[PDB]
RNA sequence: AAGUCUGGGCUAAGUGGUAAAGGAUGUGGCGCCGCGAAGACAGCCAGGAGGUUGGCUUAGAAGCAGCCAUCCUUUAAAGAG
């Protein structure tokens, strides 16, 4: 599951889920989007959660494009340790969703096929989804 | 849309080439039992029209578009028009009213008969066999 | 004393034992069931094998009638280019070959079955039976 | 499409009177009641009753039918009649008419009483059919319902109380 | 096994059967082997078709669990033949006790008396010979 | 009858119905019967 | 194949305002002109989804002067995903630079395996005259295993009708399709 | 204490008067394509057929476990379902 090979700094702040997408809000790879409505931050086992339900589902065939990358570390404290003493140790990783935000694409699938693995995959998910098929105004960004 | 374009320029281009055809409502029989009384509507007359079947008002409107005389013996109830001028008709509808008769209860009985160009009756096309 | 039948079944060539369903039903029948291997496979070692269908029908006095038919699209074909089995994965793995001629010979052997009096209707069915198994067909 | 715009015939020679909020419907088998939604407008004619509707809001549109259905359902009740026959499938299972009233011999340690209502009447002319009949439709096709949950069907076995003619589908034993 | 109360169930009681006839095969015997926490159990051992052997080791152990009276550390159950393992059975076994009176709560003591346990789930287990008195009526009879 | 979250359709002869507030599946297969609770 | 759409002109409007009333804020350019224009969102949309940016659109401003133009960029509100204004470039006649669809005739060899054909330009971008607008530019698929790449130095061209981009652009690729007997590992 | 105020919508849950993923023939409203006097949609009454088990598979898979693939005469039509 997905994770950055090395890096530069071992933990990192928090921060705060503002705005809409910075990058990415259109399809741009395959036919069908899975597309984000609420902020989150999704985690590496999620995002193989959710891809893993499609492979299940397309079973041989298609093409899976992921889209988001999980590089923030989560961090975590040891149970029931007290505040202070440190910041916690990394646990694991999510990636930053903001509304907008096309996570998945499937390619070289019927439409009726799509539909249900990206419907499938965003069970997987923590926040809200919209599935959407390549329009025309992604061709034109 | 969409017709009037698709068959109406097939409904009477196949029941008016000559000017002979009848009227059988044909349905009731199995399709295998049903592919009897019509695939050997071929060894009876020449080429393959046994029965056109297809639409009432859009044959017995496709009998005012041709000018057939109106087709008027019966074009309630199931339709399908004998096209027995697309064939090689006679008493050759003796070889299709012993068929659709000593088979299944009444297996399809007759309705409309233009003789040549004049309405061939009801009560007068079932013994212009026999 | 069992009465009169309609049977409707589906068996091969050569494999003739009193072994299922030849008696479910043809029990029902006090079946000849070894005069199949007889009058069948005597007018019928001129195809060799496959499933040549078969409809008997029993009546009063205890006995039997039928006239079979032609063998598979899928046999016929499979002598024609050395194979036993088709192809495990038909569409793209060929493993034998058939040319528009000996399509056309095959035709000539299951014709008078069918429904179409062409030589140009009933080998494309043939001819359907080709991609079907994955035997290709030289243009 | 639509049902409360449709002809209610008054077959000779069956009554309906207006009053408020309720019609009534005679005729030779007897007389009725039905109640009428007072904003829902009725028709009687020429010997043809009909009803009307003030809207298309969900709530008249609906009220059409079943108004319409009750009083037409009326009619067709006084005219010819309202009824359903039983059917007591299973061996020991039997019934005989005992005075007006219904007893049912059916599997229990005791055999068991149905007295009719008002406007029912029951018929058991063999021992396996009982026919109930009327002209309060609701009240027969309830009342026959009665009947036949004193032991409804099985799912292992043909055996029960049956309505005129419903199919049977079963499970396996063992 | 296959037969009898099936036998008839299947045909509704009715039919019947005779087996005098006694040939012999050359087909497949194997046999699984069962073991509660490794110590290979003799009397549950028990002799099937390859697949059906297949299909009955799942039972076997499973079946298992509510047999065994608990011992001082995880118990295994297994199930297998020659070598490789058809099933699986695990016990519980948890001789829980000792934090149950810490309340102040350093994080650290609750852990101190955990890591003595750690090291008695284990020494407990490598001189542990088990037992399990009858009730073999249960697990392997079926 | 089942009870759930999610009720919804199983096969093509399931109904889904709505009686007295609640959202029900009604199919002559018993199996499928379901009450949203 | 090339379309008509109403576009009104637009002075200081407030945009959000238009947006309200279902219209779409522009605005039309090119090296002589640029003025404000709106035009309404489904009138739009239709042709839009229809057009894309390959055909020409063509201006029914509110006075007769009717001009044809190419849309250049759509500009879209990146949350609840609806456009939110238009670039229309006016053509002349020297030639310009823009996207002409692709058409990837044929079935690869790599699928008639179970691959999965990946488009990766759905349209190139070639130097042509207004004139010669090849709605449709087809490509040889067919002979295509798995592993098998395309790049844009292959491709026909019409007449004339340069590559805008460096012959060395990959246009296609054929690809292994997934698999659950992978995954396990 | 002061409007049972004035007009235009919604809501039938006492929602308003304490929550989420998810579910739903609840009820509304605008914009857009569909089939409809070749009579559409819903019940009905017919038919729903052939080479053919499609080859592989397997112990049996014959439209309908699972891998592949998806053709023609009848014709009013009928999926290698
Ligand atoms: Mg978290
Ligand atoms: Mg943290
Ligand atoms: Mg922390
Ligand atoms: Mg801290
Ligand atoms: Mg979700
Ligand atoms: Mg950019
Ligand atoms: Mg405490
Ligand atoms: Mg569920
Ligand atoms: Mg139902
Ligand atoms: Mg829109
Ligand atoms: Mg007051
Ligand atoms: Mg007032
Ligand atoms: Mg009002
Ligand atoms: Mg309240
Ligand atoms: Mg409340
Ligand atoms: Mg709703
Ligand atoms: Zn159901």
């Amino acid at each position: 599951m997905l994770m950055p090979r090395r890096m530069k700094y071992r933990k990192q702040q928090r921060g705060r889920l503002k705005g809409a997408t910075k990058g990415g809000d259109y399809v741009a790879f395959g036919d069908y989007g899975l597309v984000a409505l609420e902020p989150a931050w999704i985690t590496a086992q999620q995002i193989e959660a959710a891809r893993v339900a499609m492979v299940r589902h397309f079973r041989r065939g298609g093409k899976i494009f992921i889209r988001i990358f999980p590089d923030k570390p989560y961090t975590k404290k040891p149970l029931e340790v007290r505040m202070g003493k440190g910041k916690g140790n990394v646990e694991g990783y999510v990636a930053v969703v903001k509304p907008g935000r096309v996570m998945f694409e499937v390619a070289g699938v019927t439409e009726e096929q799509a539909m249900e693995a990206l419907r499938i995959a965003g069970h997987k998910l923590p926040i809200k989804t919209k599935i959407v098929r390549r329009d025309a105004y992604d061709e034109a960004q | 849309k969409r017709n009037v374009e698709l068959l109406a320029t097939l409904k009477e281009n196949l029941e008016r080439a000559q000017g002979s055809f009848f009227l059988v409502n044909y349905q009731g029989l199995p399709a295998k039992e049903t592919h009897a009384l019509r695939q050997a509507l071929k060894q009876n007359g020449a080429r393959l029209f046994v029965a056109k079947n297809t639409l009432i008002r859009l044959a017995l409107k496709e009998l005012g578009l041709p000018e057939l005389d109106g087709l008027q013996g019966p074009s309630a109830v199931v339709f399908y028009e004998d096209p027995v001028a697309a064939a090689k008709t006679l008493v050759q509808f003796a070889k299709s009213n012993p068929k659709g008769i000593p088979q299944v209860k009444s297996g399809l009985l007759q309705g409309q008969i233009l003789t040549a160009k004049d309405v061939e009756a009801l009560a007068e096309l079932p013994t212009m066999d026999e | 004393k069992k009465v009169v039948a309609v049977v409707k079944l589906q068996l091969p060539a050569g494999k003739a034992t009193p072994a299922p369903p030849v008696g479910p039903a043809l029990g029902q029948h006090g079946a000849n069931i070894m005069e199949f291997v007889k009058a069948f496979n005597a007018a019928t070692a001129n195809m060799g094998d496959a499933i040549v269908p078969v409809e008997i029908t029993i009546y009063a006095d205890r006995s039997f009638t039928f006239v079979t038919k032609t063998p598979p699209a899928s046999y016929l074909i499979r002598k024609a280019a050395g194979l036993e089995k088709g192809a495990h994965k038909p569409g793209r793995e060929k493993v034998g070959r058939i040319t528009w001629e000996q399509v056309l010979e095959i035709a000539k052997q299951k014709m008078p079955d069918l429904n179409t009096t062409d030589l140009e209707a009933a080998a494309r069915m043939i001819a359907g039976s080709a991609r079907s198994m994955g035997v290709e067909v030289v243009g | 499409s639509r049902i409360g715009r449709l002809p209610i015939p008054v077959p000779k020679g069956v009554s309906v009177e207006v009053a408020p909020g309720r019609v009534k419907v005679k005729g030779p088998k007897g007389e009725l009641e039905v109640p009428v939604s007072p904003e829902m407008r009725v028709v009687v004619e020429e010997g043809v009753v009909r009803v009307e509707r003030p809207s298309d809001e969900r709530r008249h549109k609906s009220l059409h039918g079943l108004t319409r259905t009750l009083i037409a359902n009326a009619v067709k009740g006084v005219s010819e009649g309202y009824s359903k026959e039983l059917l007591i499938k299973g061996i020991g299972y039997r019934a005989r008419l005992v005075g007006r009233a219904l007893e049912l011999t059916v599997g229990f340690s005791h055999p068991v009483v149905v007295e009719p209502p008002e406007g029912i009447t029951f018929e058991v002319p063999e021992p396996t059919r009982v026919r109930v009949s009327g002209i309060d439709k609701q009240k027969v096709g309830q009342v026959a319902a009665n009947i036949r949950a004193i032991r409804k069907p099985s799912a292992y076995h043909e055996k029960g109380i049956y309505y005129a003619g419903e199919p049977v589908r079963l499970k396996p034993g063992k | 096994y296959d037969f009898h109360d099936r036998l008839k169930s299947v045909s509704r009681g009715y039919a019947s059967m005779d087996y005098e006839q006694a040939g012999y095969r050359p087909g497949d015997l194997v046999k699984v082997n069962v073991l509660v926490h490794g110590e290979v159990v003799d009397a549950l051992t028990f002799i099937a078709h390859r697949e059906k052997a297949y299909t009955m080791a799942r039972a076997i152990v499973d079946k298992l669990a509510e047999v065994i009276p608990r011992q001082l550390f995880e118990v295994p159950i297994q199930a297998a033949i020659g070598g490789k393992i058809i099933a699986r059975a695990t016990v519980k076994a948890l001789r829980k006790d000792v934090l149950a009176k810490c309340y102040g709560g350093d994080v650290t003591r609750k852990k101190k008396l955990l890591e003595k346990q750690k090291e008695g789930k284990k020494r407990l287990k490598a001189i542990g010979k088990v037992e399990v008195p009858q009730e073999a009526f249960l697990a392997v009879l079926s | 009858m089942k009870v759930r979250a999610s009720v919804k359709r199983i096969c093509d002869k399931c109904k889904v119905i709505r009686r007295h507030g609640r959202v029900y599946v009604i199919c002559e297969n018993p199996k499928h019967k379901q009450r949203q609770g | 194949m090339e379309y008509r759409l109403k576009a009104y002109y637009r002075e200081g409007e407030k945009p959000s305002a238009l947006r309200r009333a279902g219209k779409l804020p522009g605005v039309m350019y090119n090296r002589h002109l640029n003025r404000k224009v709106y035009v309404d969102l489904v009138e739009f949309d239709k042709v839009f989804r229809q057009a894309s940016i390959h055909h020409v659109i063509v201006l029914e401003l509110p006075d007769g002067q009717s001009l044809p133009t190419l849309v250049r960029q759509v500009n879209l509100d990146k949350r609840r995903r609806r456009p939110e204004h238009v670039d229309f470039f006016v053509l002349s006649d020297e030639p310009v630079e823009m996207y002409v669809p692709l058409r990837f005739v044929g079935t690869p060899a790599g699928v008639r395996a179970g691959g999965v054909l990946q488009e990766i330009h759905r349209d190139i971008l070639v130097k042509v005259s207004p004139r010669n607008i090849p709605e449709f530019i087809e490509v040889d698929v067919s002979g295509l295993e798995i592993g098998d790449s395309l790049h844009a130095s292959d491709l026909k061209l019409p007449p004339g009708v340069e590559l805008a981009v460096s012959p060395e652009e990959t246009i296609a690729a054929v690809v292994p399709p997934e698999d659950v007997e992978k995954l396990a590992e």
